[PDB]
């Protein structure tokens, strides 16, 4: 219970995404290992680009 | 880095490029970070792969304008897919700009006459980038 | 010693004008470092990105005719590897083409010192010029 | 530094046709011994 | 001193004729007087006068073929700056 939280805690820190963006399956995989990091005090940013690049390399037509 | 592609390195700044400049460049700084989180992010690319895929762009002033100044009329979104191309592109990113130094003592030749103890220094600019025209629109994200 | 290589040709005066013309008309586009930092010569981005940069190339000196990404090295063999003449002018590719084949003869010229022998580790070339070897940087990288 | 203010000096008036490009190739030839023993092996006048 | 800076080119004579042809042929054209007097460089409105311009040059050299706006400084580096080879013939942005 306290994973999930965790987790959408994370989501609104990254970017403010909206759960619609929530369910895109890059995401979807990727929230749980940004759930496993962030407790430390890494950085917001850091997230922010590795979305960045990950969403990128996910969309290769 | 190969041993020809370093050599040709640097022949090509330390001679082709100042002889046909007359010295006229500049060494730039940048962070990517701000640079990338303001070009986009915003709308069109956390689209969620409907969106995305036939979106019009944000049209902001900071790309679009950048993309116009590349090419003038031609365009119907001003985009035609270049922004799909570049944030393809972007997986490939890097630090930011860094300033090395470099203590290194010369050849054995030149160490020998009481010279062991002198020190070359050498400033390196690390993932930087030379520059050669007064940049304006960027003038947030790039140090000279 | 251009006598003494018999490397003396004029072949690159007409190129070295239209280089010295775009090096110097202070009118150079902005997103052309945005792409020297995006790639970095890596070439899976510059193969991504072959035909944003086919397409600014191809405005670029073929209206502005002022030659473009004649700013970073791997930028510039890139450029003559991997971008044909498909989608860009022709007369752009050989001064491409013509650019790395003057840092060819400019490494010919003065590596006639070549003499097979070290003396401590290091080749006697090294030894003769301080452009080859481990001593000067390329005061512009990317990677190390 | 490796290059001090003459190859700036020079490279602020030489003329753009590959001699000034040649020739910065050549100023940074050195002036180690071992430099002036292959020189004069290669019948290439130094600076003295 | 022209020895002396080693700068001696022989890049500019078909320029030069050109220039001084537009200089001396005494029939240039009314409305780039009002342009010079509108625009004065500060390049928004130059931008807003970008397609004027561009049919002026283009006509008047593409016809009279005498070069156009070659009196205003302010005027004639701003050819340089921003216009494009796309508005005005390339023989005529060459010599800008």
């Amino acid at each position: 219970k306290e994973e999930e939280k965790k987790k959408q805690q994370m989501l609104t820190g990254v970017l403010g995404l909206q759960p619609t963006m929530a369910n895109h399956p890059v995401l979807g995989v990727f929230l749980p290992k940004y759930a496993k990091q962030n407790g430390g005090n890494v950085d917001k940013t850091a997230f922010r680009l590795d979305l960045i690049r990950m969403l990128a390399l996910h969309r290769l037509n | 880095p190969s041993n020809e592609n370093t050599i040709l390195s640097k022949i090509f700044y330390f001679c082709v490029l100042p002889a046909l400049s007359n010295n006229k460049a500049c060494g730039a700084g940048v962070n990517v970070k701000e640079l990338v989180l303001d070009l986009f992010y915003t709308e069109p690319f956390i689209c969620p792969d409907d969106c995305f895929q036939e979106n019009p762009i944000s049209s902001d002033v900071l790309m679009s304008l950048i993309r116009e100044a590349m090419g003038p009329g031609y365009t119907v979104a001003n985009t035609s897919s270049i922004a799909k191309q570049l944030f393809k592109s972007l997986i490939y990113i890097n630090e930011n700009t860094k300033i090395l130094e470099v203590e290194v003592s010369l050849d054995p030749a030149q160490r020998h006459g009481n010279s062991v103890h002198f020190q070359s220094l050498q400033h390196i600019l690390y993932n930087g980038l030379c520059l050669i025209s007064p940049i304006t629109t960027l003038r947030r994200y790039y140090q000279p | 010693m251009l006598e003494h290589a018999k490397t003396n040709s004029h072949n690159y005066d007409f190129t070295l004008k239209i280089v010295t013309e775009s090096l110097t008309s202070g009118s150079y586009p902005e997103l052309a470092y945005v792409i020297e930092i995006l790639v970095h010569g890596n070439k899976h981005a510059f193969m991504i990105l072959k035909q944003v940069i086919s397409q600014c190339i191809s405005y670029w000196f073929n209206m502005k005719h002022i030659l473009l990404f004649c700013n970073s090295f791997e930028m510039i063999m890139l450029i003559s590897n991997h971008m044909g003449d498909e989608l860009i002018p022709g007369a752009a590719f050989a001064h491409y083409r013509n650019l790395v084949s003057l840092i060819r003869l400019v490494k010919r010229t003065i590596s006639i010192s070549n003499i097979n022998e070290q003396l401590c580790g290091e080749p006697l070339v090294n030894f003769a010029n301080a452009l080859f070897d481990g001593r000067l940087f390329c005061p512009f990288v990317h990677t190390m | 530094n490796w290059q001090r203010t003459p190859f700036s000096v020079y490279s602020a008036f030489c003329p753009n046709s590959l001699l000034s490009i040649m020739t910065l190739a050549a100023m940074h030839s050195k002036l180690s011994p071992v430099a002036i023993a292959i020189q004069s092996k290669s019948k290439i006048h130094p600076g003295f």
